[PDB]
Protein backbone atom coordinates (compact mmCIF):
# COMPACT_ATOMS: atom_id res chain seq x y z
CA UNK A 1 0.00 0.00 0.00
CA UNK A 2 1.07 3.58 0.75
CA UNK A 3 3.07 4.30 3.92
CA UNK A 4 3.45 8.01 4.73
CA UNK A 5 5.05 9.63 7.78
CA UNK A 6 3.00 12.69 8.72
CA UNK A 7 4.92 15.16 10.92
CA UNK A 8 3.44 16.52 14.14
CA UNK A 9 2.94 20.29 14.25
CA UNK A 10 2.28 22.83 16.98
CA UNK A 11 -1.06 24.51 17.61
CA UNK A 12 -0.02 28.16 17.91
CA UNK A 13 2.57 27.94 15.10
CA UNK A 14 0.27 26.86 12.25
CA UNK A 15 -0.68 29.46 9.64
CA UNK A 16 -3.29 27.51 7.62
CA UNK A 17 -5.83 26.11 10.09
CA UNK A 18 -8.59 25.17 7.63
CA UNK A 19 -8.71 23.42 4.28
CA UNK A 20 -11.87 25.29 3.27
CA UNK A 21 -15.47 25.90 4.29
CA UNK A 22 -17.73 22.93 3.42
CA UNK A 23 -17.84 19.19 4.08
CA UNK A 24 -17.43 17.99 0.49
CA UNK A 25 -14.39 20.11 -0.37
CA UNK A 26 -12.39 19.35 2.80
CA UNK A 27 -12.62 15.59 2.24
CA UNK A 28 -11.24 16.14 -1.27
CA UNK A 29 -8.87 19.07 -0.69
CA UNK A 30 -7.16 17.35 2.25
CA UNK A 31 -6.70 14.13 0.28
CA UNK A 32 -4.96 16.23 -2.38
CA UNK A 33 -2.49 17.25 0.34
CA UNK A 34 -1.91 13.55 1.07
CA UNK A 35 -0.91 12.85 -2.54
CA UNK A 36 1.23 16.02 -2.62
CA UNK A 37 3.04 15.17 0.62
CA UNK A 38 2.34 18.57 2.20
CA UNK A 39 0.05 17.64 5.11
CA UNK A 40 0.87 17.48 8.81
CA UNK A 41 -0.94 16.49 11.99
CA UNK A 42 -1.57 18.06 15.40
CA UNK A 43 -1.89 15.64 18.31
CA UNK A 44 -5.12 16.10 20.27
CA UNK A 45 -5.10 17.35 23.87
CA UNK A 46 -7.33 19.48 26.07
CA UNK A 47 -7.81 23.04 24.86
CA UNK A 48 -6.47 22.49 21.34
CA UNK A 49 -9.80 22.55 19.48
CA UNK A 50 -10.64 26.28 19.98
CA UNK A 51 -7.42 27.24 18.15
CA UNK A 52 -8.31 25.44 14.90
CA UNK A 53 -10.90 26.28 12.29
CA UNK A 54 -14.07 24.37 11.49
CA UNK A 55 -14.34 22.32 9.27
CA UNK A 56 -11.95 19.84 10.90
CA UNK A 57 -10.20 16.85 9.31
CA UNK A 58 -9.45 13.83 11.50
CA UNK A 59 -7.51 10.60 10.96
CA UNK A 60 -9.18 7.40 12.18
CA UNK A 61 -7.71 3.98 12.95
CA UNK A 62 -9.62 1.72 10.56
CA UNK A 63 -8.00 -1.42 12.01
CA UNK A 64 -0.59 1.83 10.41
CA UNK A 65 -3.75 1.58 8.31
CA UNK A 66 -5.92 4.68 8.78
CA UNK A 67 -8.95 6.38 7.25
CA UNK A 68 -10.27 9.93 6.88
CA UNK A 69 -13.29 11.28 8.77
CA UNK A 70 -14.42 14.90 9.16
CA UNK A 71 -16.49 16.09 12.13
CA UNK A 72 -18.79 19.10 12.34
CA UNK A 73 -20.49 18.96 15.76
CA UNK A 74 -17.62 17.31 17.64
CA UNK A 75 -19.73 14.96 19.77
CA UNK A 76 -18.38 11.42 19.34
CA UNK A 77 -15.40 11.68 16.97
CA UNK A 78 -12.50 13.36 18.78
CA UNK A 79 -13.21 11.75 22.16
CA UNK A 80 -12.46 8.03 21.71
CA UNK A 81 -9.69 5.45 21.70
CA UNK A 82 -9.43 5.77 17.92
CA UNK A 83 -8.46 9.44 17.44
CA UNK A 84 -4.82 10.32 16.73
CA UNK A 85 -4.85 13.97 15.71
CA UNK A 86 -6.08 16.69 13.37
CA UNK A 87 -4.65 16.90 9.85
CA UNK A 88 -3.51 20.35 8.70
CA UNK A 89 -1.49 21.63 5.73
CA UNK A 90 2.29 21.98 5.96
CA UNK A 91 3.57 25.54 5.56
CA UNK A 92 7.28 24.91 6.10
CA UNK A 93 7.36 25.70 9.81
CA UNK A 94 9.58 23.38 11.84
CA UNK A 95 7.74 20.27 13.10
CA UNK A 96 8.66 18.27 16.22
CA UNK A 97 8.61 14.64 15.05
CA UNK A 98 7.01 12.35 12.46
CA UNK A 99 4.12 9.90 12.78
CA UNK A 100 3.87 7.11 10.20
CA UNK A 101 0.48 5.84 8.97
CA UNK A 102 -0.86 3.86 6.01
CA UNK A 103 -3.54 5.10 3.61
CA UNK A 104 -6.11 2.64 2.29
CA UNK A 105 -6.87 2.79 -1.43
CA UNK B 1 -8.54 49.56 28.04
CA UNK B 2 -11.49 47.66 26.58
CA UNK B 3 -11.99 43.98 27.35
CA UNK B 4 -11.52 42.66 23.82
CA UNK B 5 -8.86 43.31 21.16
CA UNK B 6 -10.54 45.58 18.62
CA UNK B 7 -7.49 45.43 16.34
CA UNK B 8 -4.53 43.15 15.69
CA UNK B 9 -2.08 45.66 17.18
CA UNK B 10 -0.31 44.89 20.44
CA UNK B 11 -1.73 47.77 22.51
CA UNK B 12 -5.14 49.43 22.62
CA UNK B 13 -6.29 52.76 24.00
CA UNK B 14 -9.76 54.22 24.55
CA UNK B 15 -10.71 57.89 24.89
CA UNK B 16 -14.02 59.44 25.92
CA UNK B 17 -13.49 62.87 24.35
CA UNK B 18 -11.18 64.24 21.62
CA UNK B 19 -9.83 66.97 23.92
CA UNK B 20 -8.31 64.33 26.21
CA UNK B 21 -5.50 63.85 23.66
CA UNK B 22 -3.02 66.54 22.67
CA UNK B 23 0.18 67.11 20.68
CA UNK B 24 3.89 66.82 21.50
CA UNK B 25 6.33 67.82 18.77
CA UNK B 26 9.98 67.72 19.90
CA UNK B 27 10.60 64.04 19.12
CA UNK B 28 12.28 62.48 16.09
CA UNK B 29 10.25 59.84 14.22
CA UNK B 30 11.03 56.25 15.19
CA UNK B 31 12.25 53.90 12.49
CA UNK B 32 9.63 51.36 11.47
CA UNK B 33 9.15 48.06 9.61
CA UNK B 34 9.19 48.20 5.82
CA UNK B 35 8.13 45.29 3.61
CA UNK B 36 8.28 44.48 -0.09
CA UNK B 37 5.97 41.88 -1.59
CA UNK B 38 5.59 40.25 -4.99
CA UNK B 39 2.89 37.95 -6.35
CA UNK B 40 2.25 36.41 -9.77
CA UNK B 41 -1.22 35.91 -11.18
CA UNK B 42 -2.01 33.97 -14.35
CA UNK B 43 -5.15 34.10 -16.48
CA UNK B 44 -6.63 30.71 -15.64
CA UNK B 45 -6.33 27.85 -18.11
CA UNK B 46 -10.04 27.25 -18.67
CA UNK B 47 -11.77 30.64 -18.95
CA UNK B 48 -10.77 34.13 -17.79
CA UNK B 49 -9.95 33.99 -14.09
CA UNK B 50 -6.92 35.28 -12.20
CA UNK B 51 -4.77 32.70 -10.40
CA UNK B 52 -2.48 34.26 -7.79
CA UNK B 53 -0.06 31.35 -7.48
CA UNK B 54 3.26 32.91 -6.45
CA UNK B 55 4.38 34.70 -3.28
CA UNK B 56 7.54 36.67 -2.54
CA UNK B 57 8.37 39.29 0.06
CA UNK B 58 11.36 41.26 1.34
CA UNK B 59 11.52 42.43 4.96
CA UNK B 60 13.74 44.91 6.80
CA UNK B 61 12.68 45.09 10.44
CA UNK B 62 14.43 48.34 11.43
CA UNK B 63 13.98 50.71 8.48
CA UNK B 64 15.08 54.32 8.81
CA UNK B 65 12.80 57.15 7.72
CA UNK B 66 15.05 60.22 8.10
CA UNK B 67 18.48 58.67 7.45
CA UNK B 68 20.02 56.98 4.42
CA UNK B 69 18.26 53.95 2.97
CA UNK B 70 19.67 50.78 4.58
CA UNK B 71 22.01 48.78 2.35
CA UNK B 72 21.01 46.04 1.88
CA UNK B 73 17.34 47.00 2.31
CA UNK B 74 16.49 43.53 3.62
CA UNK B 75 17.75 40.65 5.75
CA UNK B 76 15.26 37.84 5.05
CA UNK B 77 12.68 36.68 2.53
CA UNK B 78 10.30 33.82 1.81
CA UNK B 79 8.37 32.41 -1.14
CA UNK B 80 5.42 30.04 -1.43
CA UNK B 81 3.84 28.74 -4.66
CA UNK B 82 1.04 26.35 -5.60
CA UNK B 83 -0.64 24.51 -8.44
CA UNK B 84 -3.84 26.49 -9.18
CA UNK B 85 -5.96 23.66 -10.64
CA UNK B 86 -3.93 21.52 -13.09
CA UNK B 87 -0.38 22.94 -13.38
CA UNK B 88 1.26 19.81 -12.00
CA UNK B 89 4.46 20.47 -10.09
CA UNK B 90 7.68 19.03 -11.57
CA UNK B 91 9.20 15.83 -10.25
CA UNK B 92 11.15 16.33 -7.01
CA UNK B 93 10.35 20.05 -7.04
CA UNK B 94 10.52 20.43 -3.26
CA UNK B 95 13.49 18.05 -3.23
CA UNK B 96 15.46 20.42 -5.47
CA UNK B 97 14.17 23.32 -3.35
CA UNK B 98 15.61 21.78 -0.18
CA UNK B 99 18.77 20.77 -2.04
CA UNK B 100 19.44 24.43 -2.86
CA UNK B 101 17.68 25.28 0.46
CA UNK B 102 17.35 28.94 -0.41
CA UNK B 103 14.55 30.69 1.48
CA UNK B 104 11.45 29.33 -0.28
CA UNK B 105 8.55 27.07 0.73
CA UNK B 106 5.80 25.23 -1.18
CA UNK B 107 2.03 25.27 -0.69
CA UNK B 108 -0.40 22.71 -2.07
CA UNK B 109 -3.27 24.98 -3.18
CA UNK B 110 -4.44 28.58 -3.33
CA UNK B 111 -6.30 28.58 -0.01
CA UNK B 112 -3.22 27.37 1.87
CA UNK B 113 -1.10 29.83 -0.14
CA UNK B 114 -3.13 32.89 0.85
CA UNK B 115 -3.61 31.67 4.42
CA UNK B 116 0.17 31.47 4.79
CA UNK B 117 0.49 34.90 3.17
CA UNK B 118 -2.06 36.44 5.54
CA UNK B 119 -0.66 34.90 8.72
CA UNK B 120 2.86 35.91 7.67
CA UNK B 121 1.84 39.51 7.00
CA UNK B 122 0.05 39.45 10.37
CA UNK B 123 3.16 38.35 12.27
CA UNK B 124 5.23 40.87 10.30
CA UNK B 125 2.67 43.67 10.89
CA UNK B 126 4.47 45.90 8.36
CA UNK B 127 4.00 49.66 8.49
CA UNK B 128 5.22 50.31 4.93
CA UNK B 129 4.41 47.48 2.51
CA UNK B 130 5.43 48.12 -1.10
CA UNK B 131 4.47 46.45 -4.38
CA UNK B 132 4.13 47.39 -8.03
CA UNK B 133 0.71 48.27 -9.47
CA UNK B 134 -1.31 48.10 -6.26
CA UNK B 135 -3.73 50.90 -7.20
CA UNK B 136 -5.70 49.11 -9.89
CA UNK B 137 -4.60 45.52 -10.47
CA UNK B 138 -2.78 43.72 -7.65
CA UNK B 139 -4.79 44.92 -4.64
CA UNK B 140 -8.10 44.30 -6.41
CA UNK B 141 -7.04 40.83 -7.56
CA UNK B 142 -5.80 40.18 -4.02
CA UNK B 143 -9.19 41.03 -2.51
CA UNK B 144 -11.05 39.04 -5.17
CA UNK B 145 -8.83 35.99 -4.61
CA UNK B 146 -9.18 36.13 -0.83
CA UNK B 147 -12.91 36.36 -1.56
CA UNK B 148 -13.07 33.29 -3.80
CA UNK B 149 -10.82 31.36 -1.41
CA UNK B 150 -12.69 32.80 1.61
CA UNK B 151 -9.42 33.50 3.38
CA UNK B 152 -9.77 33.03 7.16
CA UNK B 153 -9.41 36.24 9.16
CA UNK B 154 -9.44 38.09 5.83
CA UNK B 155 -9.28 41.51 7.51
CA UNK B 156 -5.82 40.68 8.89
CA UNK B 157 -4.35 42.45 5.84
CA UNK B 158 -5.01 45.64 7.77
CA UNK B 159 -4.28 45.94 11.47
CA UNK B 160 -8.01 46.23 12.25
CA UNK B 161 -10.65 43.49 12.23
CA UNK B 162 -13.81 43.56 10.11
CA UNK B 163 -16.05 40.55 9.57
CA UNK B 164 -17.78 41.71 6.37
CA UNK B 165 -15.83 42.41 3.19
CA UNK B 166 -16.19 46.02 2.00
CA UNK B 167 -17.31 47.48 -1.31
CA UNK B 168 -14.00 50.46 -1.21
CA UNK B 169 -11.25 52.89 -2.12
CA UNK B 170 -9.25 52.34 1.08
CA UNK B 171 -11.47 50.15 3.32
CA UNK B 172 -9.29 47.10 2.57
CA UNK B 173 -6.07 47.49 4.54
CA UNK B 174 -7.11 49.65 7.48
CA UNK B 175 -4.04 49.59 9.70
CA UNK B 176 -1.21 48.96 7.25
CA UNK B 177 0.24 51.13 4.52
CA UNK B 178 0.45 50.35 0.80
CA UNK B 179 3.23 51.81 -1.34
CA UNK B 180 2.99 51.88 -5.14
CA UNK B 181 6.34 52.86 -6.63
CA UNK B 182 5.08 53.68 -10.13
CA UNK B 183 2.78 56.54 -9.10
CA UNK B 184 5.48 58.07 -6.88
CA UNK B 185 7.94 57.93 -9.77
CA UNK B 186 5.26 59.46 -12.01
CA UNK B 187 5.16 62.36 -9.56
CA UNK B 188 8.95 62.78 -9.50
CA UNK B 189 10.58 61.80 -12.79
CA UNK B 190 9.84 61.64 -16.53
CA UNK B 191 9.76 58.24 -18.23
CA UNK B 192 8.52 56.78 -21.51
CA UNK B 193 6.23 54.28 -19.76
CA UNK B 194 5.80 53.80 -16.01
CA UNK B 195 5.86 50.01 -16.30
CA UNK B 196 8.30 48.30 -13.96
CA UNK B 197 10.64 47.21 -16.76
CA UNK B 198 11.10 50.64 -18.34
CA UNK B 199 11.34 52.26 -14.91
CA UNK B 200 14.19 49.90 -13.98
CA UNK B 201 16.06 50.47 -17.24
CA UNK B 202 15.70 54.26 -17.05
CA UNK B 203 16.63 54.64 -13.37
CA UNK B 204 18.39 51.49 -12.18
CA UNK B 205 19.86 51.03 -15.70
CA UNK B 206 19.27 47.27 -15.54
CA UNK B 207 17.12 44.99 -17.65
CA UNK B 208 14.38 42.70 -16.37
CA UNK B 209 13.10 39.88 -18.59
CA UNK B 210 9.36 39.97 -19.24
CA UNK B 211 7.92 36.46 -18.93
CA UNK B 212 4.68 35.95 -20.89
CA UNK B 213 1.91 34.00 -19.21
CA UNK B 214 1.17 32.25 -22.52
CA UNK B 215 4.38 30.21 -22.15
CA UNK B 216 4.44 29.29 -18.46
CA UNK B 217 1.80 26.52 -18.64
CA UNK B 218 4.38 23.94 -19.73
CA UNK B 219 6.89 25.83 -17.57
CA UNK B 220 5.14 24.54 -14.44
CA UNK B 221 6.36 21.06 -15.48
CA UNK B 222 10.10 21.84 -15.18
CA UNK B 223 11.74 22.46 -11.81
CA UNK B 224 14.70 24.51 -13.05
CA UNK B 225 12.58 26.90 -15.12
CA UNK B 226 9.92 27.27 -12.42
CA UNK B 227 12.63 28.08 -9.88
CA UNK B 228 14.01 30.52 -12.45
CA UNK B 229 10.63 32.27 -12.45
CA UNK B 230 10.56 32.24 -8.64
CA UNK B 231 14.02 33.81 -8.41
CA UNK B 232 12.89 36.24 -11.12
CA UNK B 233 10.10 37.29 -8.77
CA UNK B 234 12.69 37.63 -6.01
CA UNK B 235 14.78 39.90 -8.24
CA UNK B 236 11.55 41.76 -9.02
CA UNK B 237 11.06 42.44 -5.32
CA UNK B 238 14.73 43.40 -5.06
CA UNK B 239 14.46 45.87 -7.96
CA UNK B 240 11.30 47.47 -6.57
CA UNK B 241 12.93 47.79 -3.15
CA UNK B 242 16.10 49.25 -4.68
CA UNK B 243 14.10 51.82 -6.67
CA UNK B 244 12.05 52.93 -3.68
CA UNK B 245 15.01 53.01 -1.26
CA UNK B 246 17.25 54.92 -3.69
CA UNK B 247 14.52 57.42 -4.57
CA UNK B 248 13.64 57.73 -0.83
CA UNK B 249 9.95 58.17 -1.56
CA UNK B 250 9.25 57.49 2.13
CA UNK B 251 11.04 60.51 3.70
CA UNK B 252 9.65 62.60 0.85
CA UNK B 253 6.16 61.48 1.82
CA UNK B 254 6.94 62.14 5.49
CA UNK B 255 7.98 65.73 4.83
CA UNK B 256 5.02 66.32 2.50
CA UNK B 257 2.63 64.97 5.15
CA UNK B 258 4.20 67.09 7.89
CA UNK B 259 3.83 70.16 5.67
CA UNK B 260 0.26 69.47 4.56
CA UNK B 261 -1.26 68.05 7.76
CA UNK B 262 -2.84 65.27 5.69
CA UNK B 263 -3.05 61.50 6.11
CA UNK B 264 -0.01 59.68 4.76
CA UNK B 265 -2.29 56.89 3.51
CA UNK B 266 -4.01 59.30 1.12
CA UNK B 267 -0.62 60.90 0.40
CA UNK B 268 0.91 57.61 -0.75
CA UNK B 269 -2.29 56.60 -2.55
CA UNK B 270 -1.88 59.77 -4.61
CA UNK B 271 -3.44 63.07 -5.51
CA UNK B 272 -1.84 66.43 -4.76
CA UNK B 273 -5.39 67.74 -4.37
CA UNK B 274 -5.90 65.82 -1.12
CA UNK B 275 -2.60 66.81 0.48
CA UNK B 276 -3.02 70.50 -0.28
CA UNK B 277 -6.68 70.02 0.67
CA UNK B 278 -5.66 69.12 4.21
CA UNK B 279 -3.10 71.93 4.18
CA UNK B 280 -5.76 74.51 3.37
CA UNK B 281 -8.18 72.96 5.85
CA UNK B 282 -5.56 73.48 8.56
CA UNK B 283 -4.93 77.03 7.35
CA UNK B 284 -8.58 78.12 7.23
CA UNK B 285 -9.24 76.60 10.65
CA UNK B 286 -6.21 78.19 12.31
CA UNK B 287 -7.43 81.47 10.79
CA UNK B 288 -10.91 80.51 12.07
CA UNK B 289 -12.83 80.13 8.82
CA UNK B 290 -15.58 77.74 7.66
CA UNK B 291 -14.51 75.12 5.12
CA UNK B 292 -17.13 73.86 2.64
CA UNK B 293 -18.38 70.31 3.04
CA UNK B 294 -16.60 67.52 1.20
CA UNK B 295 -18.30 67.20 -2.17
CA UNK B 296 -20.90 64.46 -1.90
CA UNK B 297 -20.49 62.67 -5.25
CA UNK B 298 -16.78 61.94 -4.71
CA UNK B 299 -16.02 58.79 -6.76
CA UNK B 300 -12.88 59.58 -8.77
CA UNK B 301 -12.02 56.78 -11.18
CA UNK B 302 -8.37 57.52 -12.05
CA UNK C 1 -25.42 59.40 -28.20
CA UNK C 2 -23.53 56.69 -26.32
CA UNK C 3 -24.17 58.39 -22.96
CA UNK C 4 -27.87 58.89 -23.70
CA UNK C 5 -28.40 55.25 -24.63
CA UNK C 6 -26.31 54.14 -21.65
CA UNK C 7 -28.37 56.18 -19.19
CA UNK C 8 -31.64 54.93 -20.68
CA UNK C 9 -30.58 51.27 -20.55
CA UNK C 10 -29.15 51.69 -17.05
CA UNK C 11 -32.44 53.07 -15.75
CA UNK C 12 -34.48 50.45 -17.62
CA UNK C 13 -32.33 47.47 -16.54
CA UNK C 14 -31.67 48.60 -12.94
CA UNK C 15 -27.90 48.32 -13.38
CA UNK C 16 -25.68 49.00 -10.36
CA UNK C 17 -22.87 51.00 -11.99
CA UNK C 18 -20.70 50.84 -15.10
CA UNK C 19 -16.93 50.37 -14.93
CA UNK C 20 -14.06 51.87 -16.93
CA UNK C 21 -12.96 49.71 -19.85
CA UNK C 22 -9.33 49.82 -18.70
CA UNK C 23 -10.07 48.99 -15.05
CA UNK C 24 -9.75 45.19 -14.55
CA UNK C 25 -12.16 43.60 -12.08
CA UNK C 26 -12.35 39.84 -11.58
CA UNK C 27 -16.04 39.74 -10.71
CA UNK C 28 -18.32 40.06 -13.77
CA UNK C 29 -19.08 43.78 -14.01
CA UNK C 30 -21.02 45.65 -16.66
CA UNK C 31 -19.38 47.72 -19.39
CA UNK C 32 -20.57 50.09 -22.09
CA UNK C 33 -19.57 51.26 -25.54
CA UNK C 34 -20.43 51.23 -29.21
CA UNK C 35 -19.50 48.36 -31.51
CA UNK C 36 -16.77 48.83 -34.11
CA UNK C 37 -14.66 46.71 -36.46
CA UNK C 38 -10.97 46.39 -35.62
CA UNK C 39 -9.71 46.67 -39.21
CA UNK C 40 -11.13 48.63 -42.14
CA UNK C 41 -12.82 45.74 -43.98
CA UNK C 42 -16.05 43.84 -43.49
CA UNK C 43 -16.92 42.91 -39.92
CA UNK C 44 -15.89 39.45 -38.73
CA UNK C 45 -17.13 37.77 -35.56
CA UNK C 46 -13.63 37.84 -34.04
CA UNK C 47 -12.65 41.27 -35.45
CA UNK C 48 -14.83 43.45 -33.19
CA UNK C 49 -13.80 46.14 -30.71
CA UNK C 50 -15.54 47.98 -27.88
CA UNK C 51 -15.12 51.72 -27.33
CA UNK C 52 -17.07 53.56 -24.65
CA UNK C 53 -18.00 57.08 -23.66
CA UNK C 54 -15.33 59.31 -22.17
CA UNK C 55 -16.93 59.80 -18.75
CA UNK C 56 -16.68 56.04 -18.13
CA UNK C 57 -13.63 54.88 -20.09
CA UNK C 58 -11.83 57.99 -21.45
CA UNK C 59 -13.19 57.06 -24.88
CA UNK C 60 -10.62 54.28 -25.18
CA UNK C 61 -10.95 51.02 -27.12
CA UNK C 62 -10.74 47.29 -26.39
CA UNK C 63 -11.17 44.16 -28.54
CA UNK C 64 -14.03 41.81 -27.67
CA UNK C 65 -14.40 38.03 -27.81
CA UNK C 66 -17.68 36.25 -28.50
CA UNK C 67 -16.70 32.57 -28.20
CA UNK C 68 -18.13 32.36 -24.68
CA UNK C 69 -21.24 34.37 -25.59
CA UNK C 70 -24.19 32.20 -26.60
CA UNK C 71 -26.44 34.49 -28.66
CA UNK C 72 -25.83 37.99 -30.01
CA UNK C 73 -26.41 40.30 -32.94
CA UNK C 74 -23.80 42.98 -33.63
CA UNK C 75 -23.15 45.64 -36.25
CA UNK C 76 -20.80 48.64 -36.23
CA UNK C 77 -22.10 51.77 -34.57
CA UNK C 78 -24.67 50.29 -32.16
CA UNK C 79 -24.68 50.84 -28.42
CA UNK C 80 -24.32 47.68 -26.35
CA UNK C 81 -24.29 46.96 -22.62
CA UNK C 82 -21.86 44.07 -22.24
CA UNK C 83 -21.66 42.60 -18.74
CA UNK C 84 -18.57 40.71 -19.82
CA UNK C 85 -15.82 39.63 -17.47
CA UNK C 86 -12.64 41.72 -17.79
CA UNK C 87 -10.07 40.46 -15.28
CA UNK C 88 -7.06 41.64 -17.32
CA UNK C 89 -7.89 45.03 -18.82
CA UNK C 90 -6.45 44.64 -22.32
CA UNK C 91 -9.16 42.31 -23.67
CA UNK C 92 -12.65 41.32 -22.55
CA UNK C 93 -14.66 38.17 -23.23
CA UNK C 94 -18.44 38.29 -23.66
CA UNK C 95 -20.56 36.48 -21.06
CA UNK C 96 -24.04 37.84 -21.82
CA UNK C 97 -25.48 40.86 -23.63
CA UNK C 98 -28.45 43.12 -22.89
CA UNK C 99 -30.98 43.84 -25.61
CA UNK C 100 -31.97 47.48 -25.97
CA UNK C 101 -35.57 48.30 -25.12
CA UNK C 102 -37.23 50.26 -27.96
CA UNK C 103 -38.97 53.57 -27.45
CA UNK C 104 -42.57 53.58 -26.19
CA UNK C 105 -45.21 53.82 -28.89
CA UNK C 106 -46.69 57.25 -29.55
CA UNK C 107 -49.74 57.44 -27.32
CA UNK C 108 -52.89 58.10 -29.39
CA UNK C 109 -55.89 60.32 -28.63
CA UNK C 110 -59.65 60.25 -29.16
CA UNK C 111 -59.41 62.14 -32.46
CA UNK C 112 -57.09 59.38 -33.66
CA UNK C 113 -59.87 56.90 -32.88
CA UNK C 114 -62.10 59.33 -34.82
CA UNK C 115 -60.50 58.26 -38.12
CA UNK C 116 -61.90 55.72 -40.55
CA UNK C 117 -59.93 53.14 -42.53
CA UNK C 118 -57.40 54.45 -45.05
CA UNK C 119 -54.87 53.02 -47.49
CA UNK C 120 -51.55 54.41 -48.69
CA UNK C 121 -49.52 54.17 -51.89
CA UNK C 122 -45.78 53.56 -51.56
CA UNK C 123 -43.30 53.55 -54.45
CA UNK C 124 -39.53 53.90 -54.80
CA UNK C 125 -37.29 54.74 -57.73
CA UNK C 126 -35.90 54.14 -60.23
CA UNK C 127 -38.96 55.06 -62.30
CA UNK C 128 -37.32 54.20 -65.65
CA UNK C 129 -35.39 51.27 -67.03
CA UNK C 130 -31.61 51.14 -67.38
CA UNK C 131 -31.82 52.38 -70.99
CA UNK C 132 -34.84 54.69 -71.14
CA UNK C 133 -35.95 58.26 -70.48
CA UNK C 134 -39.61 57.57 -71.28
CA UNK C 135 -40.46 56.65 -67.65
CA UNK C 136 -42.93 53.93 -68.63
CA UNK C 137 -43.10 52.76 -64.98
CA UNK C 138 -43.95 56.36 -64.09
CA UNK C 139 -46.84 56.35 -66.57
CA UNK C 140 -47.93 52.97 -65.20
CA UNK C 141 -47.99 54.36 -61.66
CA UNK C 142 -49.98 57.36 -62.89
CA UNK C 143 -52.53 54.97 -64.40
CA UNK C 144 -52.62 52.86 -61.23
CA UNK C 145 -53.21 55.90 -59.02
CA UNK C 146 -55.85 57.62 -61.13
CA UNK C 147 -57.64 54.27 -61.44
CA UNK C 148 -57.43 53.30 -57.75
CA UNK C 149 -58.06 56.71 -56.10
CA UNK C 150 -55.98 56.21 -52.93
Amino acid sequence: HVQLSLPVLQVRDVLVRGFGDSVEEALSEAREHLKNGTCGLVELEKGVLPQLEQPYVFIKRSDKVVELVAEMDGIQYGRSGITLGVLVPHVGETPIAYRNVLLRK
Amino acid sequence: LLNQPVSWCKVEAMALKPDLVNVIKDVSPPPLVVMAFSMKTMQNAKNHQNEIIAMAALVHHSFALDKAAPKPPFQSHFCVVSKPKDCIFPYAFKEVIEKKNVKVEVAATERTLLGFFLAKVHKIDPDIIVGHNIYGFELEVLLQRINVCKAPHWSKIGRLKRSNMPKGERNATCGRMICDVEISAKELIRCKSYHLSELVQQILKTERVVIPMENIQNMYSESSQLLYLLEHTWKDAKFILQIMCELNVLPLALQITNIAGNIMSRTLMGGRSERNEFLLLHAFYENNYIVPDKQIFRKPQQ
Amino acid sequence: KIEELGSELKEHYKIEAFTPLLAPAQEPVTLLGQIGCDSNGKLNNKSVILEGDREHSSGAQIPVDLSELKEYSLFPGQVVIMEGINTTGRKLVATKLYEGVPLPFYQPTEEDADFEQSMVLVACGPYTTSDSITYDPLLDLIAVINHDRP
